[PDB]
């Protein structure tokens, strides 16, 4: 199976209620192993999955080192962003930033990311080749000619293609009950009366993991997309996920749909029936 | 792992 | 600024079964900027242990957080969530249904 190991950074400036609320977690997959938060009392990368705990005081130092020069430098970004679109010292404003690696089956190099926005909206990201920008913004284009200007680009290419794959195949090595393992949804079907003639299917899909999935119904075989309530797929609180799909359908027609279930845990894809 | 880069804006 | 509304959705983590202990889950995703007060409710009050997942975001760069809390549920017992965000006029309330 394809994996890949992504890292999140936020950072909200706070006008007058001192610095700003700086938070960084860590995934690998749909599991997520550490984090840091500028507003806790540790001020330390900190484990978040059992089997990152193992991992030696070095580990921790190192990565509480860097995390935390992290938070400076979007500590400094939000000022910069701030005189770039000239806006008032008054304002709350935000800026996230993203980047990991996507391996395949065989768990090589498949892509490398490293995304910026300033207020919800992209603000500047590294295209698929590794070596060139997309500025949206004028001012976007301001920061594009500082990042090619100290080579930041090939210093991420390097970082995203080296260390990012190899920490990943580490993790997935060390983790491997828990990031290797494959759990297939547990399904099953529920019927309820909304009306004399009318009733509602919902199609259940528990417990499973990765996230991924297809869930899907149809009528004599047609997919029934625009009369369909799908709801995201959602954590259970305990690793695995949920979901569910619904329509509903006149008292008597229920033998003509069926719910569709693809998850790269099922051997077959599966075709339930009311009946 | 954490990256080492991180140019300012 | 862009100013997105929050997705909800009320749930366990595990079948509801009268008697036993679960986990009631609050689910909010979709939303921007990151400010919102999510609270779970049991008849009508607000529980006072409740936990919440680590800020992280979706590529289109929308937020996301689960809120979550130990339970025994009942026949009788009434459970919600009660979620506020600027996106909002009043506070969003969506009652838990053990079938959704």
């Amino acid at each position: 199976g394809s994996h890949s190991m992504r890292y999140f950074f936020t950072s909200v400036s706070r006008p007058g209620r001192g610095e700003p609320r700086f938070i960084a977690v860590g995934y690998v997959d749909d599991t997520q192993f550490v984090r840091f938060d500028s507003d806790a009392a540790s001020q330390r990368m900190e484990p978040r999955a059992p089997w990152i705990e193992q991992e030696g005081p070095e580990y921790w130092d190192g990565e509480t080192r860097k995390v935390k020069a992290h938070s400076q430098t979007h500590r400094v970004d939000l000022g910069t962003l701030r005189g770039y679109y000239n806006q008032s010292e008054a304002g709350s404003h935000t800026v996230q930033r993203m980047y990991g690696c996507d391996v395949g089956s065989d768990w090589r190099f498949l892509r490398g990311y490293h995304q910026y926005a300033y207020d919800g909206k992209d603000y500047i990201a590294l295209k698929e080749d590794l070596r060139s920008w997309t500025a949206a913004d004028m001012a976007a284009q301001t920061t594009k000619h500082k990042w090619e200007a100290a080579h930041v680009a090939e210093q991420l290419r390097a970082y995203l293609e080296g260390t990012c794959v190899e920490w990943l195949r580490r993790y997935l090595e060390n983790g491997k009950e828990t990031l290797q393992r494959t759990d297939a949804p547990k399904t099953h079907m529920t019927h309820h009366a909304v009306s004399d003639h009318e009733a509602t299917l919902r199609c259940w899909a528990l417990s499973f993991y990765p996230a991924e999935i297809t869930l899907t119904w149809q009528r004599d075989g047609e997919d029934q997309t625009q009369d369909t309530e799908l709801v995201e797929t959602r954590p259970a609180g305990d690793g695995t996920f949920q979901k569910w799909a619904a329509v509903v359908v006149p008292s008597g027609q229920e033998q003509r749909y069926t719910c569709h279930v693809q998850h790269e845990g099922l051997p077959k894809p599966l075709t339930l029936r009311w009946e | 792992i954490i990256s080492a880069v991180v140019g300012i804006l | 600024m862009i100013q997105r509304t929050p997705k909800i959705q009320v749930y366990s983590r595990h079948p509801a079964e009268n008697g036993k202990s679960n986990f009631l889950n609050c689910y909010v995703s979709g939303f921007h900027p990151s400010d919102i007060e999510v609270d779970l409710l049991k008849n009508g009050e607000r529980i006072e242990k409740v936990e919440h997942s680590d800020l992280s975001f979706s590529k289109d760069w929308s937020f996301y957080l689960l809120y979550y809390t130990e339970f025994t549920p009942t026949e009788k017992d009434e459970y919600a969530c009660r979620v506020n965000h600027v996106t909002l006029s009043q506070p969003k309330i969506v009652k838990w249904d053990r079938d959704m």
